[PDB]
């Protein structure tokens, strides 16, 4: 390291504060740990990656760290690109919630054209190639980075050369096609003849997979053919077009194709390769006879769709299209949305739309939005209700005489009433909420699977000893909310439960004063006041509630051992409860105003 | 490669083997394996390329040298390397320090 | 409110107006670098069309304003932005008022030929954006902008930042014929109203966009490659398989020509033969995008779920589809141009029932789909929440002649009226190819 460390080159602060560690400690703290210039993130993604270890090897986790070392592009490389998950975490997630609000504070037409222009000319499989070659793997050791380069040399080699008046056709003038291909080969590329050395099929390849009968192998779709769904599924679709035009396909491909044995991750390019195979006919029908027969796996479905969606693509641009106009209707206005697909059923409806209806497509059209007025008829006229607020409802529902009343209770301001209605039963592992809303507990401990304002309360109550020893079980207490997440319960905005648990990390020891603390206080008071966005006045009254049985809590277990700190950190909680109070209520119900 | 140095050793299947060759002039790329071997092989260091052969062409006789070398290095099968590697240095390289630290590496 | 700032700067300096004066050139001073367009609009209308009053006065008036903006920065370095930046924009409002030279073929541009609106593309270095965005905090610094990269033209064929844009032209374009920038201000209106409800961190619509309409310089609809088409000619490059389209172009001529009346009886009532849903080709093609085929459909829906309350908000006229913008990837359909802010309930033939226009194409468009009946939820959203606050709206739009009056309290009426709750709206008056 010292003989080339020493060169001293560029930059510098960045690699410097990582070189200096190692060795011996890290320490840093107030740059490294939190305002370094950042080596967190600028381009690729091998930066967000190294920069983790950085807070895990010692170093104050990120001390109080307060500040930043802007972000803007390094935020999107850290949320987006980074996520390494395995073990280089600990002060970094914790870093990470340092970082939190910062982060938020800062938020194929081709292939179509393709499908209807010079079919003679395999111009998007050219831009592909290139595309890839120029970054890939960017080196990971396989047999992928090595074929990679294998074929590269043939494709250029070969173009450039031989092919003469060709040589990767398509744009090698008009935007210099091959020309990096060039660079990065222009060499004796083994004689074709040398494919037999690519492992591949040297004799099979193309030449043996026919369509028809890769088709009939399939046939087997009862169940035990999915043993590779994704695999050899996508690599037999495309075996099959390999064969569809083995002859009428460019020279060469054979060495390419059949090389090509057991290599896969070309999914963007079989768009390419059952586009022009044969192209004038499929008197096979293939995906036509396979309309829904093969279930063995919902993958195989998606790719299933991306066929069926490119087969209209390509018929939109007023082409031939054979397969198309002699494959499905039925089954291709009925079946993808059984899953999902923002197209199976919508796009279902459009050359479906005549005068029918099917309870079931009703269904599946008013599920995915449609503006909660979903084709609105009828219903009034005759015997209306029935439609999902729950004020009414509960009349006739107890007239005749629960969840269907207990979520639109709590809705209704009643935390009061649903702890009640269904204080058990079933549905409810939760509870928590009423607890969380009174602060009481005595739940014993339902700890499996606790997030949101839930996770904050077990964490909030479950607070043995009890003053003094807050950095011990302030700890844990993050920890916990991290962990949690990590089931994935709260997952999307999961990041924001960290706000509470944090500002409890931040201001729960707090020897300082304890007479006037100013120090963790008079930036809470700043920060709700901005703390604007909350999702919504729901978890707004949740999160916020468990917050505030912690401070209740920490004093509950020994308000009386905190005398000095007692007097002052009281007057400071219930001025910032009211300070709460008088800019909020504007915020939400005025039932939560007036209850609390 | 192998069956051509038995030679007389090979004496079944290996002459059978023949009957099992592409008669549509395979042997004008096909050759190149023995040639390949050649490039990768010694001992007698005759008959399996030229001879028959030829059309070098410049590009042929290269062409079939990443599998005919890229081989011919490999065949070595061994791994006192970098004492090697640092004997060879001797030819002098500035870098040449570099094969000696290997050298002065753990095997 | 800047371009009333600017519309009322005027003669009485003893009061008032000597710090309404002070607030201009405070801001032109401090932030040029997104400011002119109301002094050059001014004065390119009146220089070329004035037999009247009062303009001719504020125009002497905004020369003594920047006369002394330009020397003032300390001196005359103020005018190394502020007077290059009004040479600029006078350079090409002459320019695209002496480019209609007739000629014939959809082609003729060898660049700007003579004019320096390329051969120093990169000659003011820094392009003062006409239009775009750019912005800091609450004003702050905020003269940081892709000018500096907006050095770029091209030929015969840039955008700031490599992205894409584009250019409005029409064979010309006069400049000082700018008008109407009273809708282009409601525009303005729409979005601001949409954020002064806070809801919008989670709502959408409102929309806008913007030009430099007040030099006639539309934005063109390009280089975004979001789908922008005008709709116009979307309808009428598709018109022809199935029945014939021109019976019913000829049919909405034809009925129409009356001393007092009757029209439906001659034409409405028999175009209405042979009605079959339709269309679906390009709004089904255009954007496969599975889970994005629908959610450009709903962004769409959405965009339009809301015009319906806004556009049907204040009886702006013209649109007869060829004011209307058609997009996909997700789109969202604008008003283009319109004036006579008025039902204008029979603009001179055609006795117009001036009702919400969708002319067929929203009814297959959403109707192909997403059936219809939905968009409600939007719109009675759209328009119920305006009463939260409804003083508020009004207050502005108040200011934004007893036919304006009626016409403003017509609309309060629209806003609160009475029965509410769902409520409804609108034979038909032809023309506009009100069929489709």
């Amino acid at each position: 390291i010292k003989l080339l460390e020493h060169r001293d080159l560029i930059k510098i602060k960045t690699w410097k504060y990582c070189l200096d560690a190692i060795f011996g400690n890290i320490v840093q703290d107030d740059i490294y740990e939190n305002t370094e210039l950042l080596d967190a993130s600028d381009c690729g993604v091998d930066d967000v990656v190294l920069v983790s270890l950085l807070f895990s090897y010692a170093r104050r986790p990120v001390a109080s760290k307060i500040g930043c070392s802007l972000s803007k592009a390094a935020a999107i490389n850290i949320l987006k690109h980074h996520v390494p998950k395995e073990y280089l975490s600990k002060n970094f997630k914790l870093w990470f919630a340092a970082l939190s609000r910062r982060i938020l504070q800062q938020e194929h037409l081709k292939n179509f054209e393709m499908v209807f222009r010079h079919p003679e000319q395999p111009h998007m499989i050219y831009q592909r190639i290139s595309t890839f070659n120029k970054e890939a793997e960017l080196y990971d050791s396989t047999e992928v980075f090595f074929i990679s380069e294998c074929i590269l040399t043939y494709l250029v080699g070969y173009s450039i050369g031989n092919s003469e008046s060709e040589f990767c056709f398509r744009d090698n003038i008009m935007n210099e096609n091959k020309d990096k291909v060039a660079p990065l080969d222009k060499d004796v590329l083994n004689a074709i003849y040398p494919l037999a050395n690519n492992f591949g099929m040297e004799s099979f390849i193309c030449d043996t997979y026919l369509s028809v009968n890769e088709p009939y192998n399939c046939w087997l779709s009862k169940f035990a053919r999915s043993l590779i769904h994704q695999i050899s599924f996508n690599i037999p679709p495309i075996v099959c077009l390999y064969p569809l035009c083995k002859g009428s396909t460019a020279f060469c491909e054979l060495v390419l194709t059949d090389l090509f044995f057991l290599s896969t991750t070309y999914d963007p390019k079989s768009c390419l390769n059952w586009s022009n195979r044969i192209f004038t006919q499929i008197a096979m029908l293939l995906h036509v006879k396979d309309s829904e027969i093969k279930l063995k796996m919902l993958f195989n479905v998606i790719k299933m769709i991306r066929m069926g969606s490119r087969c209209k693509e390509r018929n939109c641009l007023r082409i031939y299209s054979s397969l198309d106009l002699q494959e499905i209707c039925q089954i291709s206005l009925k079946i993808k949305e059984f899953k999902f697909g923002y197209l199976l059923f919508e796009e279902m409806n459009m050359p479906n739309i005549r005068e029918m209806n099917i309870n079931t497509l009703q269904k599946i059209y008013e599920c995915i939005n449609d503006g909660d007025f979903l084709a609105g008829l009828p219903v009034p006229h005759s015997i209306e209700g029935v439609l999902n607020r729950f004020l009414f409802n509960n009349a006739d529902f107890d007239a005749n005489y629960k969840e269907s009343l207990i979520k639109a209770t709590e809705d209704s301001g009643f935390y009061g009433l649903t702890s009640l209605l269904e204080s058990r039963l079933s549905g409810s592992s939760d509870v928590y909420k009423w607890n969380l809303e009174l602060g009481d507990w005595k739940l014993l401990t339902p700890k499996v699977v606790d997030s949101k304002a839930k996770g904050l309360y077990y964490a909030i109550k479950n607070l043995p000893q009890d003053v003094g020893f807050a950095e011990k079980s302030l700890e844990k207490s993050l920890l916990t909310i991290f962990d949690s997440r990590q089931h994935f319960i709260s997952q999307t905005e999961w990041m924001d439960t960290l706000n509470a648990i944090i500002e409890f990390i931040k201001i729960a020891a707090i020897p300082q004063d304890v007479t006037s603390f100013p120090q963790t206080l008079m930036s809470i008071m700043k920060a709700d006041k901005e703390r604007l966005n909350t999702i919504d006045f729901y978890d707004h009254k949740t999160t916020l509630k468990s917050r505030h049985t912690l401070m209740n809590v920490l004093s509950r277990n020994s308000l009386d051992e905190n005398v000095k700190c007692s007097k002052y950190l009281r007057l400071g909680s219930i001025i910032q409860l009211a300070n709460y109070v008088q800019l909020a209520i504007a915020n939400g119900a005025p039932q939560d105003a007036l209850r609390n | 490669y192998f069956s051509q140095g038995f030679n007389q050793k090979w004496i079944l299947d290996m002459l059978h083997a023949i009957t099992g060759n592409g008669d549509a002039y395979l042997v004008d790329n096909s050759y190149y394996l023995c040639i390949p071997l050649a490039f990768i092989s010694g001992g007698v260091n005759e008959l399996i390329f030229d001879i028959l052969p030829q059309i070098s062409g410049k590009t042929t006789v290269k062409y079939h040298k990443k599998y005919r070398l890229l081989m011919l290095k490999w065949i070595i099968r061994f791994t006192l390397t970098e004492l090697r590697s640092t004997v060879e240095k001797l030819f002098p390289t500035s870098y040449l320090s570099p094969y000696l630290f290997e050298n002065s590496s753990v095997s | 409110w800047v371009n009333q700032i600017a519309s009322k700067i005027s003669m009485e300096e003893n009061e008032f107006q000597k710090p309404l004066q002070l607030t201009m050139k405070r801001l032109l001073y401090k932030l040029p670098y997104d400011s002119l367009y109301s002094v050059m609009s001014i004065l390119l209308y009146e220089k070329q069309s004035n037999k009247d009053t009062n303009i001719s006065q504020k125009i002497q008036a905004v020369k003594k304003i920047l006369l002394e903006l330009q020397g003032y920065d300390r001196g005359a370095f103020a005018k190394k932005y502020l007077l290059p930046v009004q040479e600029f924009c006078e350079m090409s409002v002459e320019l695209a008022n002496l480019k209609f030279v007739q000629n014939t073929k959809t082609l003729r541009l060898a660049n700007l030929k003579i004019g320096q609106y390329w051969l120093k593309q990169l000659n003011m270095e820094k392009l003062p954006l006409p239009t775009s965005n750019f912005t800091v905090k609450s004003s702050a610094d905020g003269r940081k902008a892709r000018p500096y990269i907006v050095s770029v033209n091209e030929t015969v064929g840039f955008n700031i930042s490599d992205g894409t844009t584009q250019k409005a032209l029409m064979k010309g374009s006069n400049d000082d014929l700018r008008q109407d920038a009273i809708m282009e201000q409601v525009f303005q209106q729409v979005n601001k109203v949409l954020q002064n409800d806070k809801v919008l961190r989670n709502l959408d619509l409102g929309i806008r966009t913007y030009k430099v309409v007040p030099l006639g310089p539309k934005a063109g609809i390009i280089e975004f490659v979001a789908n922008s088409t005008s709709l116009h000619q979307i309808l009428s490059k598709l018109h022809t398989n199935d029945k014939i389209t021109f019976d019913q172009a000829r049919k909405g001529m034809k009925a129409v020509q009356t001393k007092s009346n009757e029209e439906r009886l001659k034409a409405y009532l028999k175009i209405t033969n042979e009605i079959k849903p339709q269309l679906r080709n390009f709004f089904f093609d255009s954007f496969p995008d599975p889970l994005d085929w629908f959610e450009a459909k709903k962004t769409y829906t959405k965009g339009v779920a809301a015009s319906s309350i806004v556009g049907y908000i204040l009886g702006l006229g013209d649109r007869h589809l060829n004011n209307i913008l058609l997009d996909c990837s997700t789109g969202e359909p604008i008003h283009i141009d319109l004036g006579i802010a008025f039902d204008q309930g029979k603009l001179l033939p055609i006795p117009e029932l001036v009702p919400f226009r969708l002319t067929r194409d929203i009814v297959d468009g959403f109707g192909v789909t997403g059936v219809d009946g939905l968009f409600r939820r939007s719109c009675e959203r759209v328009y119920a929440v305006l009463r939260k606050d409804y003083v508020k709206v009004m207050c502005v739009l108040n200011i934004l002649n007893q036919e304006s009056y009626r016409a403003l309290k017509g609309v309060e009426e629209k806003l609160m009226g009475n029965g509410l709750s769902v409520e409804s709206s609108v034979v038909i008056y032809m023309g506009w190819s009100p069929f489709y």
